[PDB]
C-alpha cells in the first residue's frame, strides 16, 4: 500500500515493463554510440532474463 | 520421386499420417492378450519419432 502511496503510479509487472526499459537503453546505447553503449546493451538485455525466466518458470520457450 | 510418378498412390507425408493411426490404434482392439496390446502401444508411439524429429528439430516442443 506504501509503495502505491509512496509511489501513485502503478506499473504493469513484469515483461511490460521490463522490454519497455530495453529498447531505449538499446537507443540509448545506440544513440550514445560509445562504449558505454555495451554496459547499455548489457543492461536491456540483463532486464530480459525475468521474463525469460517467467518463460522459464511458466513452462514456454522463451527465445520464441 | 520416382516413387510418386511410377505410383498412382501418394502417401501424405509431413507426419499427418503418424498421428492418425496411433489414435486410429485405439486400444483393448488388442482386448486379446495385453502383449499385443503392447506391441501395438509401443508401435503406436513409434509412429510419432519422425513427427517428433521435426518439432524437435522445429522449436517449441516434438511433444506439445
Amino acid at each position: 500500500c506504501r509503495n502505491v502511496l509512496l509511489d501513485p503510479q502503478l506499473v504493469p509487472g513484469g515483461g511490460a515493463s521490463e522490454m519497455a526499459v530495453a529498447h531505449a537503453l538499446t537507443e540509448k546505447s545506440k544513440a550514445m554510440t560509445g562504449v558505454e553503449q555495451w554496459p547499455y546493451r548489457a543492461v536491456a538485455q540483463a532486464l530480459e532474463v525475468i521474463p525469460r525466466t517467467l518463460i522459464q518458470n511458466c513452462g514456454a520457450s522463451t527465445i520464441r | 520421386v520416382k516413387n510418386a510418378i511410377d505410383d498412382g498412390c501418394v502417401v501424405p507425408g509431413a507426419g499427418a499420417v503418424e498421428v492418425a493411426m496411433a489414435e486410429a490404434l485405439i486400444k483393448h482392439k488388442p482386448s486379446v492378450k495385453g502383449r499385443a496390446q503392447l506391441g501395438v502401444q509401443a508401435f503406436a508411439d513409434a509412429l510419432l519419432i519422425i513427427p517428433k524429429v521435426l518439432a524437435q528439430n522445429s522449436g517449441f516442443d516434438l511433444q506439445e
